[PDB]
DNA sequence: GACTAAAGGCAAAAAAGC
DNA sequence: GCTTTTTTGTTTTTAGTC
């Protein structure tokens, strides 16, 4: 309650304002020891100073960070990052061990999980799935609300503050058929602790069992087993995984899969419902449905795929054209499929045959063996695109 | 080339000595042309040539005239290096001042003169005069003067008034005055002189004029007329394009000194007024004192874009400073860096290496073996035919490598071990192939971590790598006793599988000729692993003196057995790996095997059990599922008694019959009985899975649960997380400290629900944080430890010395934590070992107790024997090596050179990874019953009570030895007596937790020497149900009334103040404030009966950090540093006055004593020469300044090893007494003799000059001083070597020091030998050293 | 990432920096105590005299590997002397006093 | 807002108010393709309409002239592509969201 | 070849003046070098002297008696 | 006579310019 | 990534007071 999260909207209308007066006071002066009737505003305001400090602040600063590409859950999960660092934070030598920690308010606001290990621990945790900013800036999570025993449909957001003097029940506490709890004593936590409640005490219920961690770490099956340490460990390295050159599904997964895969927007999706009419390795023509597409306009949707181009980790990008001829397609449907996925569904990796056993010491404590059959197959094998810039300039000689 | 250095001032004709001419003019280049001006600063014959072999005009071709002058250049035709080295010199036509004497803030020119800086600084930029003799009555020779005073006395005198100007005058009067008489008269005036402020000012100024005249050096030398300049290559001046330079700084200045040299030289060529004169000398003392030091003063840069210029103080110190940048710390050739894995095929002796990376490494060797053959003809074509990768190189190549150990080190080289060396093979691949073993040294796991490889190049470098840096010579950790090479994760398993016996298999109960059978029945599988076989075998016993006698019989053992058997080594006995072999007992064998056979014999049988493991744990098949993590059936149950306890105290909380505190208490106090219930549940059904039958019946015996292998092998994991795989995972607490209510009641195995999660999350993020932060301050420790103990280099071998008091096993309490046989092995004895049988002499003094003489101590139960430590030393900046002890490292004794400083800071550093930074006596054990510090009266009841606060008492074996230790605090009952056997459950002594105070003779109290109501306060309580008599204190009470100390008077049937017999003081005890008696008035009480009652650890990290430092705690525990008999004082506003009464000698003392805080003193109380007086924490400065220098030692070492202890690490106790004894490096002179009064000084200089001055001056006192500690952090500031104290801080102000007081420093460190790039002498540079003396210069 | 000998910096004679441009493995000085806590002083004197920031003696010691032998310069490196200089230009009196 | 907060401009004593009136935001110049490609930064023009009014000098408040300067150029301003990033010279870059 | 100097340790036991000793006689094993005593196969002088230690005849103490020989 | 509290200076650190 | 500038934590000296 506290603590405000500030988006790229509030430092650019900082950014602007202190431009603003940074060019208003000298075009005030100007104009008062200046001309008064026979001058044009164009000529005595100036336009240099605020695009410079905009384009500064833009593409120089610790708070503007270098987006990474290697992987479509790292660029999610990148963009829904929340930084206490930079111009207004504090810093990384006068942080205290206080404000390196989990309070128990970051209880479907903030992903106790993902987070960078080293020197900035705690500092630069990520919001969870549900979360969502509040008009004044505050943080917010939905909720349901239960008037006597039974839960209502309809959602409810609440605020940080305003959870603190409510009971909230639990998502894994069971409902009969209409919010019925099992037990009339259920479990609960009211002010930074839980307890047992009674079933009329209850009167708000989470929404469901995600809203606890991130993207980054809702996708790692089975988490609700293994230790916390291990699962930031296998949430960072899936953060960086580096895509092979045909994607495989997973065999076990979450369910989130195609949710990041579409959301994100390295894949291309079908903007209008219609009918496919001519596919192509390059490009997709799409001929949309007649009941859709508005009068005046009655051209067809084309999709220009994008092909191999440099990115920020030199791993390669191109989109593969995932549909057929002549086979109805949806609103918002998928078409195409970038890098690490497959049918609208993310895939980082490979499903190998593995077992578990001491092996002549290969394997001694950390290592692997593998077998010489996936390197004949190419399971693995990765493609990377590296620039070369050579500039020609004008010396003395 | 040398052994020593010598730093002084520099006199004028040295000064021109060293130069080799005289610069006129600061032109450098001439325009329209590229040669620097003949008569210039870039001077030929000055300076030398720009051209190899040739002079300025070329008339000397490289040919003729190789060395000589030539008639047009006046330079030697020679090389360019001279240019290098030769330097000139610029002579002053008006003598200046040097200017650090002036800036330092310990101003040597205002502490020669006696004068502040102010007054200097205005006569030396000429704004005030000085009188030198102006007159022979008005005014003395070390006065100021003003323009308007010399006017007024010139006038006056005129004829005899004579007074100079500037820096000329300051020289002047500073040669016309000598220093022996003021010598003798400031002797004479501290002498007899009684402040202290000034006392520490004119001691400071004796001292460093006694050195001055000592020194050699002219004072009038320190202002200088003569400036050397430095060689041209220092302000390299390259030509930019068009003309242009690279402007240095240097040369800018140097312009501008000489041309104010020339200046002031055409101003004095035609008489030039004074008026003008002063100006041209000011400014030409600003251009020395910028070129000398720019910006001190004035910051006069005028050469630069507002930015400062360096001078000459920038390129002394700073981190753009050279020193410790350039020589501590830099990149490096011939080296690589990549990433490891597992060669689970190699030697001890052996790493792979990717074939890029050799031949990258090792190309130069490639091109000298390459030509040596003849296949190649010149450098490009070998590099062309090494280019193309042919088949002969890869073969030159594999015979280069056979030969040249690589060396191979993690980035944090913790200790010791982070550098090894290893023979290289090579192989395919990109990542470097490491031992398995070895990795344990280096603690690096495979999960990404880089190593890098380097290359020695001469012979002295790879034969030192052979024989110190491979590994199979550095077996032995240093840090306390065990080996590096224990058995590692997987290997430990396969031979804890290669060891079990199941009670029915395949091939059980036959016999077999020897091991060789048992490898053909389990090979052909004809018979399983482990069965219960009866094999014949035969070994070998090392009873005779290196001969093995072979002795055969039919043990009963295991298939596997046998099969481990095979390959261990000759003589070592049977019994070893009968037992089901875990991991602890492994690393135990090979300890044997190293005290036994020696070391090829150990290195040889590591590797075959490395490779037997390996190979039977891969064919054996250990694999972990769901099935093999068994959940207790009873768990369930559990949950719900303490569910209905739980409910139950919640009932207690709703009628109000408990709080808050206690409820919580019980819940959580449940809790953790139950998580004790559940975890005992679930390793009784683990432990004993298995049940199978043997013909008929079923059996029980261990389980072959894959989890229970892993955790009872101790390959990896604990009881802890097999508790929390099926078990209770326990009850987490908040980060602030406080622990939740409601435990998680489910394990990993079965689901958690999303609060039990994220409770369990910020319990392991705070260990995460913790683990992350913690390695800077750790290692930070580390430099701490190793400036102050850089040298302790051992230099010879014997000093002679015979001190150290009570080398005994520690008891802390409980039973004792480790016996003498770990303590005092390793170390030698200096006074002779008595056997506890009347002078029957068991081991001779002089003796190395490495293990037997040890195991000539067990049988005799010895428990008091000293060996020589390294504090009790008195050789001269060493230890000896008879005095350090037997070296870690290697079985023998400690050799002679090898530094120890280094090695005790790396190894007190190395666990700092593992260190975390965030009313009765019971007796145990059976035993005779002793007390110390007898000090016990018989009491009402017959038994025994003691008056003496500080009594202890310990359990005594039957056989003399010390089994148990417990503190007997004032006023506690005996249950027992002295000699009386008691076994364990039967307590002896009784106190409470308010303290009572006693009596010691029988009779009435007559209660008189108190004022009723105003000291003792009539406190009728409806509790007591009695007229209660408090003394209430000063402040508690009326002021008035409480001035006397009022003491009850008890008193026998006579009703007087009975006395103890004629002997110490009558009945009368002084009753300190709330002296709580229940008596009312004249109640009989007999002896030892009651009078009244008083109502009366940090992280690890820390711990250690501030205990090394020697900080002062919050209340440091003050002592009574005086003998005699204890009283009290007075009242002041603050703090009560407490004045003590010896009986004897210089009784009249008092102290500033708190009373608020308890003070368990007595009038009663015979207090003796070092008890404390106090309680609490104790400063270590009081103890080694009181008790002795001992006592010390065996303070902080023992703190320190509790700390290591709790957290799990054990090291030995050479490593942290070693830097004591370095710590320990100061004193404080008391009796005058050899310093001046006071001077505190290194303690082993003043040890050395008493002990040379007793041998000549025999009945001098010398210097009584007394020996004082220093913390590391203030003892690194004062090293003796100069050159290790200027190496970080102060650079100008410790050059300054040294060069007026003469330091002479005879490189006796290790980080001041490598600033100046010398070989350093600890390791085989001591002995080129050594070697170095005894031929030349012998 | 391997080098044996490449190009240097220009302001100090030591071995470049990175993967890129050939640079060379950095040297601490943590490893320098633990290199000190062995007898080893003869490859400490290589590696920071003629290894790392030396001109005439690498230049030297790489003519003096391929020619057959593997034998230093037992004296003092003249990055000793320059410093020697430096406390001889002040006002000071520095000198090999025993030899 | 921002422009609301500096809205009136006054002179020392010339009686000249300067105000905001509108504003438009113009198309980009290049679309996101070629800026990765060429290596601009797709931004927009910004156009604002400002309305300058002078009053009679020593008399009271009453206008002479009102200067209308319309789409006056006030620097590019970085756009947010449809995905949510923007890009500054050849690289996307995004700003994450800051928590003080 | 050789690569512990256990047998060096048990009699001749010290670390410093041996390797020493070692590197003298290497070094003029290298350049003006004469044939060993003992028999080579493909080393280089930087293990040759270790082995020497192992016939007796050649020791730390012995080199250092030795160079009066010389 | 010694303790308390004030500033100058010294050294390490984040930031910005090259 | 290398190097200089300004800023803040640690150290030291001196005027005022119990
Ligand atoms: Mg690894
Ligand atoms: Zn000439
Ligand atoms: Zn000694």
């Amino acid at each position: 309650g506290n603590r405000r999260i500030r988006s790229v909207g509030e430092m650019a209308e900082n950014q602007f304002r202190v431009g603003l007066v940074r060019v208003e006071r000298a075009v005030k002066e100007r104009l008062s020891l200046g001309d008064l009737d026979t001058l044009m505003p164009q000529d005595m305001i100036n336009a240099k100073p605020i695009s410079a400090a905009v384009k500064e602040f833009f593409g120089s600063s610790q708070l503007s960070q270098f987006m990474d590409q290697n992987n479509p859950l790292s660029e999610i999960t990148h963009k829904r990052r929340i930084s206490a660092l930079g111009p207004g934070g504090l810093t990384r030598e006068r942080a205290g061990f206080e404000v390196r920690d989990v309070h128990p308010t970051h209880y479907g606001r903030v992903c106790p999980i993902e987070t960078p290990e080293g020197p900035n621990i705690g500092l630069i945790n990520s919001l969870s799935v549900y979360a969502q900013t509040n008009e004044y800036g505050f943080l917010e999570t939905p909720y349901r609300k239960v008037t006597d025993g039974v839960v209502t449909d309809e959602i409810h957001y609440l605020s940080a503050i305003e959870e603190g003097n409510y009971v909230i029940a639990q998502a894994n506490s069971n409902l009969d058929e209409e919010g019925h709890f099992v037990e009339d004593l259920v479990t609960c936590r009211s002010k930074g602790e839980s307890s047992l409640f009674s079933r009329d005490q209850v009167d708000y219920m989470d929404v469901s069992t995600q809203q606890v961690v991130s993207v980054g770490a809702s996708l790692i099956p089975f988490l609700e087993h293994d230790d916390a340490n291990r699962a930031l460990m296998g949430a960072n390295m899936q953060r960086q995984a580096v895509p092979t050159l045909r994607a495989d599904k997973p065999l076990v997964g979450t369910g989130m899969e195609r949710a990041v895969a579409v959301d994100s927007g390295v894949t291309a999706v079908a903007k209008r419902g219609g009918v496919v009419q001519y596919v192509d390795a390059s490009r997709i023509v799409i001929k949309v449905n007649e009941d859709e597409m508005y009068p005046g306009e009655a051209g067809i949707d084309i999709y220009n795929l994008t092909k191999y181009t440099r990115s920020n980790q030199n791993t390669c990008i191109n989109q593969m054209p995932c549909v057929s001829l002549g086979e109805p397609v949806e609103r918002g449907d998928v078409l195409a499929d970038g890098p690490s996925t497959d049918l609208g569904e993310l895939a980082l990796g490979q499903n190998m045959r593995v077992a578990f056993m001491p092996w002549n010491g290969y394997n001694f404590e950390d290592s692997i063996l593998v077998s010489e059959r996936v390197v004949q197959e190419d399971r693995f094998t990765t493609i990377h695109i590296q620039e070369l810039a050579c500039v020609s300039r004008d010396t003395k000689l | 080339e040398f052994d020593a250095i010598k730093i002084a001032l520099a006199s004028p004709d040295m000064i021109r000595s060293w130069s080799f001419g005289e610069v006129k003019k600061p032109e450098t280049i001439n325009y329209r042309t590229f040669k620097p001006e003949r008569d210039g600063l870039f001077c030929a014959r000055i300076f030398g040539p720009v051209k190899d072999y040739e002079c300025l005009c070329g008339k000397y071709k490289r040919l003729k005239h190789r060395g000589v002058i030539c008639e047009k250049c006046g330079v030697e035709v020679t090389q360019t290096k001279v240019r290098r080295e030769r330097m000139g010199h610029i002579e002053l036509a008006s003598p200046t001042a040097h200017i650090w004497f002036l800036k330092s803030l310990p101003s040597r020119i205002g502490l020669l003169l006696d004068m502040p800086l102010r007054d200097i600084e205005r006569v030396l930029y000429f704004e005030s005069y000085v009188v030198i003799e102006g007159g022979m009555t008005n005014l003395e020779r070390q006065q100021i003067l003003t323009e308007e005073q010399y006017l007024d006395a010139l006038e006056e005198f005129g004829d005899e008034f004579d007074a100079k100007m500037g820096a000329e005058a300051i020289q002047a009067l500073l040669k016309s005055m000598d220093l022996e008489q003021e010598c003798e008269q400031l002797r004479e005036e501290l002498n007899e002189t009684n402040s202290e402020t000034k006392r520490k000012k004119l001691t400071k100024r004796i001292k460093l004029l006694e050195a001055f005249v000592q020194s050699g050096n002219k004072p009038e030398w320190m202002i200088l007329t003569v400036l050397p300049v430095l060689p041209p290559d220092l302000r390299p001046l390259v030509p930019l394009d068009g003309g242009r330079f690279a402007t240095s700084d240097l040369n800018d200045l140097y312009r501008r000194v000489i041309n104010r040299n020339n200046r002031l030289k055409r101003l004095l060529d035609l008489a030039a007024p004074d008026i003008i004169v002063r100006n041209e000398k000011r400014m030409l003392q600003e251009a020395v004192d910028a070129l000398l030091d720019n910006g001190r003063r004035g910051r006069a840069i005028t050469g630069s874009n507002k930015r400062p210029l360096k001078s000459l103080a920038d390129m002394i110190k700073g981190k753009q400073g050279r020193f410790r940048q350039n020589l501590l710390g830099k990149r490096v050739d011939y080296s690589g860096r990549s990433v490891i894995t597992v060669g689970p095929y190699l030697r001890l002796h052996q790493c792979g290496l990717p074939k890029k990376m050799a031949l990258e490494l090792f190309k130069p060797f490639i091109y000298g073996k390459l030509e040596l053959r003849g296949l190649a003809t010149t450098i490009k074509a070998a590099k062309k035919m090494v280019e193309r990768e042919e088949a002969v190189v890869w073969d030159i190549l594999d015979e280069v490598i056979r030969e040249h150990p690589v060396l191979l080190n993690r980035a944090p080289t913790l200790h010791r071990l982070g550098i090894q060396a290893f023979e290289p093979v090579l192989i395919e691949g990109k990542a470097i192939q490491l031992h398995p073993l070895v990795c344990a040294a280096y603690n690096a796991d495979f999960d990404g971590d880089q190593m890098a490889v380097h290359v020695p190049l001469t012979l002295e470098a790879q034969l030192e790598a052979r024989a110190l840096m491979m590994s199979t010579n550095n077996i032995l950790s240093p840090a306390n006793g065990e080996p590096i090479i224990v058995p590692s994760q997987d290997v430990v398993l396969g031979l804890y599988y290669m060891t079990r016996d199941c009670v029915n298999a395949k091939g059980e109960g036959m016999v077999l000729t020897g091991p060789k059978e048992a490898e053909r029945l389990y090979r052909s599988g004809l018979a399983s692993l482990h069965a219960r076989v009866k094999v014949r075998i035969t070994e070998y016993e090392k009873d005779a003196n290196g001969e093995l006698v072979a002795k055969t019989s039919l043990k009963d053992t295991t298939v596997g057995r046998a099969i481990l058997w095979m390959i261990v080594p000759k003589g070592l006995p049977y019994s070893i790996v009968n037992q089901a072999l875990g991991k602890k007992a492994i690393s135990k064998m090979l300890n044997t095997c190293y005290r036994i056979l020696g070391l090829k014999p150990t290195v040889i049988f590591a590797d075959q059990i490395m490779y037997t493991g390996f190979a039977y744990a891969a064919r054996s098949g250990a694999s972990v599922g769901i099935d093999d993590m068994v959940i207790p059936e009873k768990k369930h149950e559990i949950i719900s008694e303490a569910e209905a306890e739980v409910a139950e105290i919640q009932e207690q909380f709703q009628s109000g019959l408990v709080t808050a505190g206690e409820r919580y208490n019980k819940v959580i106090d449940i809790w953790a009985a139950a998580n004790d219930r559940v975890s005992k549940a679930m390793m009784d059904n683990l432990q004993t899975e298995t049940v199978i039958n043997r013909d008929g019946q079923e059996e029980k015996q261990v389980s072959f649960n894959s989890i229970y292998m892993m955790a009872d092998s101790g390959a990896r994991g604990s009881a802890a997380q097999i508790r929390q795989l099926a078990g209770m995972r326990g009850l987490m607490a908040k980060p602030d400290g406080s622990i939740i209510e409601t435990p998680i009641t489910a394990n990993f195995r079965e689901g958690l629900n999303v609060l039990q999660y994220f409770i369990s999350t910020h319990g392991a993020r705070k260990g995460l944080a913790d683990t992350a932060l913690k390695t800077a301050n750790s290692g930070y420790l580390t430099r701490r430890l190793v400036d102050v103990a850089q040298d302790l280099v051992v230099t010879e071998d014997d000093c002679g010395t015979h001190e150290g008091i009570m080398m005994t096993p520690v008891i802390e309490g409980g039973d004792v934590k480790e016996p003498l046989r770990d303590r005092v092995l390793g170390r030698v004895t200096a006074e002779d070992v008595l056997k506890p049988g009347t002078a029957d002499i068991l081991v001779p003094r002089n003796t190395l107790l490495h293990e037997q003489w040890c195991d000539l101590l067990e049988e005799n139960s010895v428990d008091a024997v000293k060996v020589r430590s390294v504090v009790s030393c008195d050789t001269d900046f060493g230890v000896c090596a008879h005095c350090y002890g037997r070296d870690l490292a290697r079985g023998h004794i400690i050799n002679k050179g090898e530094a120890i400083g280094v090695i005790a800071a790396q190894s007190i550093g190395e666990p700092g990874t593992q260190l975390t930074m965030r009313s009765s006596i019971q007796v145990k054990n059976k035993g005779s019953i002793k007390l110390s510090n007898v000090k016990s009266v018989v009491n009402s009841s017959g038994k025994l009570v003691i008056t003496s606060r500080n009594t202890e008492l310990k359990l005594i074996d039957e056989f003399g030895r010390t089994k148990e230790s417990y503190k007997v605090p004032y006023g506690a009952v005996l249950a027992k007596g002295d000699g009386e056997q008691v076994a364990g459950g039967e307590t002896v002594a009784n106190w409470d937790p308010t303290m009572p105070v006693i009596t010691e003779v029988s009779g009435f109290v007559r209660f008189t020497d108190m004022i009723d109501g105003q000291t003792i306060t009539r406190q009728t309580d409806e509790l007591t149900g009695l007229s209660s008599l408090v003394v209430l204190d000063s402040a508690e009470r009326t002021a008035g009334g409480k001035d006397l100390r009022p003491a009850l008077k008890i008193v026998d049937a006579q009703g007087n103040d009975v006395l103890i017999p004629g002997t110490d003081m009558p009945a009368q005890y002084f009753l300190p404030g709330k002296a709580i008696v229940q008596l009312e008035d004249g109640v009989q009480i007999s002896s030892g009966d009651t009078l009244a009652r008083i109502p009366q650890i940090t992280g690890g990290l820390p711990r250690v950090a501030d205990l090394f430092e020697a900080r002062r705690p919050k209340e440091p525990a003050i002592l009574a540093e005086i003998s005699g008999i204890v009283s009290f004082g007075k009242e002041t506003k603050g703090k009560r006055r407490l004045v003590i009464t010896p009986v004897d000698g210089s009784d009249p003392y008092e102290e500033m004593i708190p009373k608020w805080r308890q003070l368990n003193v007595f009038e009663g109380e015979r207090v003796e020469r070092g008890d404390v007086i106090s309680d609490g924490p104790e400063a270590p400065h009081d103890i080694l300044r009181l008790r002795g220098v001992h006592a010390v030692t065996r303070y902080i070492v023992n703190e320190v090893q509790d700390v290591y202890r709790l957290q799990g690490v054990k090291i030995n106790d050479k490593h942290i007494e070693v830097i004591v004894r370095q710590m320990l490096r100061k004193a404080t002179i008391v009796n005058a003799g050899s310093s001046d009064f006071l001077e505190g000084e290194q303690v082993e200089y003043s040890r050395v000059k008493i002990a040379n001055r007793e041998l000549e001056a025999n009945g001098k006192v010398g210097a009584t001083y007394s020996r004082d500690l220093l913390g590391i952090t203030k003892a690194s500031l004062a090293t003796e070597s100069f050159i290790s104290a200027a190496s970080f801080q102060e650079t100008t102000r410790v050059l300054t020091e040294a060069a007026v007081a003469g330091k002479r420093d005879e490189l006796r460190g290790l980080k001041e030998n490598v600033i100046v790039g010398r070989l350093i002498p600890a390791g085989t540079g001591y002995a080129y050293h050594q070697d170095r003396m005894r031929r030349r210069a012998a | 990432h391997a080098r044996s000998t490449g190009s240097y910096s220009l302001v100090t004679q030591q071995p470049l920096g990175g993967k890129a441009q050939f640079g060379g493995q950095r040297f601490g000085e943590m490893e320098v105590w633990a290199l000190e806590a062995y007898g080893a002083a003869y490859t400490l004197q290589e590696m920071l005299t003629v290894k790392s920031d030396d001109v005439n003696g690498r230049t030297k010691m790489y003519k003096n590997i391929v020619d057959g032998n593997h034998q230093m310069e037992p004296g003092m490196p003249e990055s000793f002397n320059v410093l020697l200089k430096e406390i001889r230009s002040l006002g000071i009196n520095i000198e090999l006093e025993d030899e | 807002a921002a422009f609301r907060s500096v809205f009136p401009i006054q002179s020392y004593s010339g009686n000249s108010e300067l105000q905001y009136v509108s504003y438009r935001l113009g198309e980009p110049v290049f679309d996101v393709q070629e800026c990765q490609i060429r290596g601009v930064t797709y931004s927009a023009p910004l156009r604002v309409k400002l309305r300058l009014v002078i009053y009679e000098r020593e008399a009271p408040e009453g206008t002479v002239k009102d200067i209308k300067e319309q789409e006056v150029y006030m620097g590019e301003i970085p756009l947010m592509t449809d995905n949510g990033t923007f890009v500054i010279n050849g690289t996307e870059r995004v700003i994450v969201s800051q928590l003080h | 070849a050789r690569v512990t100097v256990q047998d060096a340790v048990e009699k001749i036991g010290n670390r410093f003046d041996l390797v020493l000793v070692a590197a003298r006689r290497a070094r003029q094993m290298q350049v003006g070098g004469k044939d060993p005593l003992v028999p080579e196969e493909n080393d280089k002088t930087t293990v040759i002297a270790l082995r020497e230690i192992e016939e007796g005849l050649i020791n730390n103490q012995i080199l250092d008696v030795r160079e009066r020989q010389e």
